RNA sequence: AUACACAUUUUUUGGCAGGACGGGAAGAGGAGACGUCGCGACCCUCGCAGAGUCGUUCUUGACUUGGUCGCUUGAUGUUUCUUCUUCCCGUUC
């Protein structure tokens, strides 16, 4: 079976963007790391609201909890 | 399989880390002319306060010693 | 006479009877009132000593004089100040006090109390200099000043009773900086048992059951004691 | 939260309504019963009689004397 | 276990009114009641935060999704006073 | 003898029946925030140590003169004033959401004594005078009508819009 | 081992973020649930994100009558719940 | 390690305790609880005007954030 | 009568398009193919879209891990 | 001051919060007096 | 320790009734019942009274006195109160 | 973990009130520990007026988290 | 005298967005649902007991299971739509 944390696993190092479930707020960064309880880190991220860029924010942090979905780019 | 404890419990004040080299110098000379040897010898402190005791330890002091801090101190 | 007397509705447990003033909350405001985080307890102690000069307050300012956060900012402290002074020294008489401070103002400082052998006369409401006394009493009629002293009376007011109030207290301004530095330096346990002393201070007897009253002062053979037999207790029935 | 106990107390809900009652017991989950509770909202206005109810600790902001 | 688990235990059988996350209140005989509140209700009359009332027969309500219920006064006596 | 705060800590404090809450007042005589009974309170005073939490307050059978001297309470709902001697009232009463008062068997004469309680402003929904000498003067009940409109139960009897009519037209 | 582990793997993980916050004393801004921001220096930090921050700088946005505004306050010592934490960032 | 220890040393300190409701506490920590549940006495409180209670005991979820003394 | 985990193992063989709904939310709606699930039913849907309601249009993102905590209901379509 | 002492006799020294204590008394005591020496000054 | 009244305006809610008979009958003693039992109105209230002479005061002075317009009739109740 | 004491309901049609104000009507398939429910000839009654069959035998499932409340239209 | 309390039902979250004031009345250009608890009564109804039974002992353990009409201008939330003047009574300066 190909479970989410394998595709995760295989996604780190890869240009990602992650819709909260705000949906307020999207980051647009490489993925550096996802831990157990699948918080996320990113770097170079950039921030886009309403599909529009906010601005460059660089080496982030996600609490798992906010965190709708990740999707590759 | 020794078990690690802390020996550095000294806080710098604002005022004494200000304190130039130049500064540090003359008031060693001024304090009875005190010599040192050893590598990153912290700078002299010249009040009681300087040092971060609680209030009691303060009160209690002064009481214990009374005056200004030898050079020694 | 006064049985429900009770210091403590009257002074927190941070300003333990008059020994500090409690500043934190000030810092918190005062220091928001930068809209930053540049600005630690220490470094607005630090700014709060300029109101200890006659001139720096007035000179050197840490904001804009004519800033609104400010000026509100300064009243609500100068108020702090005020109240703690007479409420750290209830024997001295308030009304004389105040009265003294208010005509020093008049006579005073709204009659070109700060003077500069380069720059002339200082003006507290229009914040500006002038070259010579004559030119500063011509000033004092004109539109402008009329406008300023008529809008920042007020604050000018409290600005200065904030300075000579934080003077007559410099003593409480020390210790209480001290204070800061001290809790600053210390551990957590440290920290932890130095208010643990504060508190009890602030919520003891003012009088302890064991007080005194009418107390007043005017003005070698070691081994052989063993070798003897006293290792062994003996008895005569 | 012992001490408490069998006290008259004020709740404070997580919907803003205030519960007021006294205090039989609690748990780990901060469940309480409260007998003879009523209900205010607004502040006397929309007062109601409950009687006895439990609350669940996951509702319950705050309690007082 | 909880105390007011116990309680709400003791409640089987009785008629108990429930205000469940919504606002919604059921009021009827409380059939079963899990450790983890889901509780099994008959006969229930429920008003909406409209004000509407409906009927229905048999109705279980997840645990987590409960405001609160209140109880028959019944149970007030004991043994919950110790 | 007085009412002062030594009494007002220790009185058998307790929430009334009706789940009205209190604390009482007795050091060795009279009450507040519950029940203020038997003895011999002359004047009130000193319910600022009631410090507020209290609904109630049973001051019957003392020797009070004037309902006065009352401090700002908001949490006071009930009077229970009776078997006392009191003569009037003092008019800035206005302890807000005073609901009921209870003055009976006490010596109010006058029509007039009544007019401070049209101050209660739409609080002060049920009173009782029952057992005052001014109950039996002619157009009592219309007087009190007429006067505080905001009593819903008067003398434990219900105003009704009949003679609320004849209070008007008279 | 148990214990290594998990100290370990939040090295490595994302947490790395906060770790080296507290290491180099670095300041980091904190996105949180009530639509304000932090940024401090890192004193503590905890497995829930529970922190004791210093030198904290929070900025708001508040709207009135007129143009939206933006209100900042400094809090030296501010100690934050897990929960409210949307997003920590680290920057220069 | 665990901060709510951190908090458990707190006992007898004056904070100022900021809610997930937004719901400003002020008062001196009489002990708080591990799961954060902290009770305080001489609380005055603002409701998002201050209501001034003798004891206030407060669910650990709902604190958003506590203010400490910068003495500490 | 079969468990929910039983049905998504179901979905995962059949490949068939499926289509989520959230939580608190009515808006959007989430729809593609589940190629793998975990226990906490954070599920790996590839050609997913983004469905908002309010004639239907969505956004194509291709390979999505969906959080189990927004689930509401799991269908297929 | 130091000493602690009016004349002869030397006495303890007593704490903070017991001398602001009694300052505020002799304070309100103050006050009474004042307004006893109005009244009187009204009377005379 | 308890009086049993009866003959009362039943048009009266409860709890105002409950509050009426708790206001008059303080003037006594303390009345230590909370609410009526026996939900029925009717006139048919029980009154808990902490102190034994005033349950007999109340019981003399008040017999027969026009409360929401009926003459209440009072009497001894022929069991002790679950709360005595 | 425990398992709720669905089997009474099992085989039944009922109504589940979900989150969102959502409304579902399907006859009980299974379920788990989790609460989750397995919903046979599942149909959603949309807050209009007019219902669709989402899922007449392919049947759906529901998260437990998100289930309100569940009626039995049967006895 | 001798570990744990961040992965579905709870606490590590789906949340965020002379002048002014009141009241009460009158005169001119706030009202309609749908509920839930009250002032009166031409009415209903008519009485001492959480209730009802038993074993053992001077007091306990088991087993079963206000309602209606007006308001003659009572109080209260969902939910759609569109103030002035005069007189009286309270607070403040």
């Amino acid at each position: 079976p190909v479970n989410p944390k394998p595709f995760l696993k295989g996604l780190v190092n890869h240009r990602v963007g992650v819709k909260l479930k705000f949906n307020s707020t999207e980051y647009r960064g490489t993925l550096v790391s996802t831990d157990n309880y699948f918080n996320l880190q990113l770097n170079e991220a950039e921030e886009f609201v309403a599909g529009v860029s906010h601005g460059t924010l660089g080496e982030i942090f996600i609490r798992c909890n906010n965190v709708l979905y990740i999707r590759e780019l | 399989e020794l078990e690690p404890f802390q020996k550095n419990f000294y806080i710098e004040s604002e005022t004494v880390s200000s304190m130039s080299e130049m500064e540090v110098e003359e008031l060693r000379l001024s304090l009875d002319n005190i010599k040192i040897k050893g590598t990153g010898c912290p700078k002299p402190v010249t009040k009681w306060s300087q040092l971060g005791l609680s209030t009691d330890t303060m009160v209690l002091i002064t009481k214990l010693h009374f005056g200004s801090l030898t050079p020694i101190q | 006479r006064a049985r429900d007397l009770d210091l403590n509705e009257i002074f927190t447990r941070d300003e333990q009877y008059g020994e500090y003033m409690e500043l934190e909350q000030f810092h918190s405001l005062w220091l928001n009132v930068i809209k930053r985080g540049d600005c630690s307890l220490l470094q607005f102690l630090d700014i709060l000593e300029l109101f200890l000069d006659d001139e720096k307050y007035l000179l050197t300012p840490p904001m804009d004089r004519k800033n609104d956060r400010y000026m509100a900012f300064l009243l609500k402290l100068s108020k702090y100040v005020e109240t703690f002074f007479f409420k750290s020294y209830a024997l001295l008489d308030a009304a004389a006090v105040e009265n003294l401070i208010k005509s020093d103002f008049e006579h005073s400082y709204c009659r070109g109390s700060l003077r500069s052998e380069a720059k002339g006369i200082y003006c507290p409401f229009c914040s500006r200099w002038f070259k010579t006394s004559s030119v500063f009493e011509s000033h004092l009629v004109g539109k402008i000043h009329k406008k300023n002293e008529s809008k920042r009376r007020n604050f000018v007011y409290s600005e200065y009773k904030l300075h000579r109030y934080l003077k007559y207290l410099n003593d409480e301004f020390s210790r209480t900086r001290s204070f800061v530095e001290r809790k600053l330096a210390f551990t957590a346990n440290e920290r932890m048992a130095e208010m643990d002393i504060l508190t009890q201070k602030y919520e003891a007897p003012a009088y302890d059951s064991t007080e005194k009253e009418g107390a007043e002062q005017v003005d070698m053979p070691y081994w052989l004691y063993k070798l003897h037999g006293l290792d062994r207790e003996y008895r005569c029935e | 939260l012992a001490n408490l106990i069998d006290y008259k107390l004020r709740v404070l809900t997580q919907d803003g309504r205030v519960y007021i009652g006294q205090l039989m017991a609690f748990d780990k989950h901060m469940n309480l019963v409260l007998n003879e509770c009523i209900e205010e909202r607004v502040p006397k206005v929309e007062k109601r009689v409950l009687g006895l109810t439990i609350l669940r600790g996951e509702q319950i902001l705050s309690t007082v004397v | 276990n909880g105390i007011p688990v116990k309680l709400l235990n003791e409640a089987q059988g009785h008629i108990v009114s429930l205000e469940l996350t919504t606002g919604a209140t059921y009021r009827g005989k409380l059939v079963e009641s899990e450790d983890s509140m889901n509780v099994q209700l008959r006969d229930v009359i429920a008003t909406e935060p409209q004000g509407a009332v409906t009927h229905m027969d048999q109705i279980f309500v997840r645990g987590s999704q409960i405001k609160f219920i209140v109880v028959p006064d019944l149970l007030k006596n004991a043994p919950l006073f110790k | 003898m007085k009412f002062t705060p030594s009494i007002v800590i220790d009185a058998p404090q307790y929430y009334v029946d009706h789940f009205n809450g209190k604390y009482n007042v007795d050091k060795c005589v009279i009450l507040r925030d519950l029940q203020l009974e038997t003895d011999s309170e002359s004047m009130p005073s000193s319910l600022k140590h009631l410090t507020k939490p209290t609904h109630i307050l049973d001051l019957t059978n003392n020797d009070l003169i004037m309902i006065p001297d009352l401090s700002r309470r908001d949490d006071i709902h009930t009077l229970l004033l009776g078997r006392n001697n009191i003569v009037e009232v003092d008019g800035r009463l206005l302890p807000m959401n005073v609901q009921n008062l209870t003055l009976s068997n006490n010596s109010i004469r006058r029509f007039e004594d009544l007019q401070r309680l049209r101050r209660a402003p739409r609080t002060l929904k049920n009173l009782t005078l029952i057992g005052n000498q001014v109950c039996h003067l002619a157009n009592y009940r219309e007087h009190v009508l007429r006067l505080v409109p905001h009593l819903e139960t008067l003398d434990f009897q219900n105003v009704t819009a009949e003679e609320r009519k004849s209070a008007m037209s008279f | 081992e148990l214990e290594e582990l998990e100290e370990f793997e939040f090295k490595h993980g994302p947490m790395s973020l906060i770790n080296d916050a507290m290491v180099t004393r670095t300041p980091v801004i904190i996105s949180l649930r009530n639509n304000h921001k932090i940024i401090a220096r890192v004193k503590a930090f905890d497995r829930h994100c529970n922190m004791v921050l210093e030198n904290v700088k929070e900025l708001w946005t508040e709207k009135k009558g007129k143009n939206v505004i933006n209100r900042e306050r400094f809090i030296s010592k501010l100690f934050l719940r897990g929960d409210s934490v949307i997003v920590v960032l680290k920057t220069p | 390690m665990k901060l709510v220890n951190f908090l458990k040393k707190l006992r007898n300190e004056q904070v100022t305790i900021e809610l997930k409701n937004g719901t400003t506490v002020w008062g001196t920590l009489q002990s708080v609880s591990p799961q954060m549940n902290a009770i305080l006495t001489d609380v005055k409180l603002t409701l998002p005007n201050i209501a001034s209670l003798q004891y206030i005991n407060i669910r650990g979820n709902t604190i958003r954030q506590i203010i400490l003394p910068d003495s500490l | 009568m079969v468990p929910p985990i039983n049905c998504i193992f179901n979905f995962l063989q059949q490949q068939t398009p499926v289509t989520i709904w959230l939580f608190e939310q009515i808006g959007i709606r989430i729809k593609g193919k589940i190629v793998g699930f975990d226990e906490f039913m954070n599920v790996v849907i590839d050609e997913a879209v983004e469905i908002p309601v309010n004639v239907e249009k969505g956004t194509p993102l291709g390979k999505i891990l969906l959080k189990g905590d927004n689930i509401t209901l799991i269908t297929s379509a | 001051i130091a000493e602690n002492k009016i004349y002869k006799f030397k006495k303890v020294k007593r704490k903070r919060k017991q001398i602001i204590l009694q300052q505020h008394e002799i304070n309100i005591f103050l006050r009474d007096y004042q307004e006893k020496q109005q009244t009187f000054n009204k009377i005379n | 320790n308890t009086l049993y009244v009866s003959q009362l305006n039943e048009k009266i809610n409860m709890q105002r009734l409950r509050v009426n008979l708790f206001l008059l009958f303080a003037t006594f003693g303390e009345v230590l019942k909370v609410s009526m039992n026996f939900k029925k109105q009717r006139g048919q209230a029980f009154i808990t009274m902490r102190t034994i002479d005033q349950a007999s005061l109340a019981q003399i002075s008040l017999n027969g006195e026009r409360f929401f317009g009926k003459p209440l009739k009072v009497e001894f109740s022929k069991s002790e109160t679950k709360t005595l | 973990v425990s398992t709720p004491e669905l089997k009474k309901y099992m085989d039944k049609k009922i109504l589940l009130n979900i989150n969102g104000s959502r409304k579902v009507a399907g006859i009980l398939r299974g379920y788990d520990i989790f609460l989750n429910v397995v919903l046979d000839d599942a149909m959603e009654i949309n807050g209009e007026d007019p219902a669709n069959n989402h899922q007449l035998g392919l049947q759906t499932v529901i998260r437990g988290n998100s289930i309100i409340s569940l009626e039995a239209l049967d006895a």
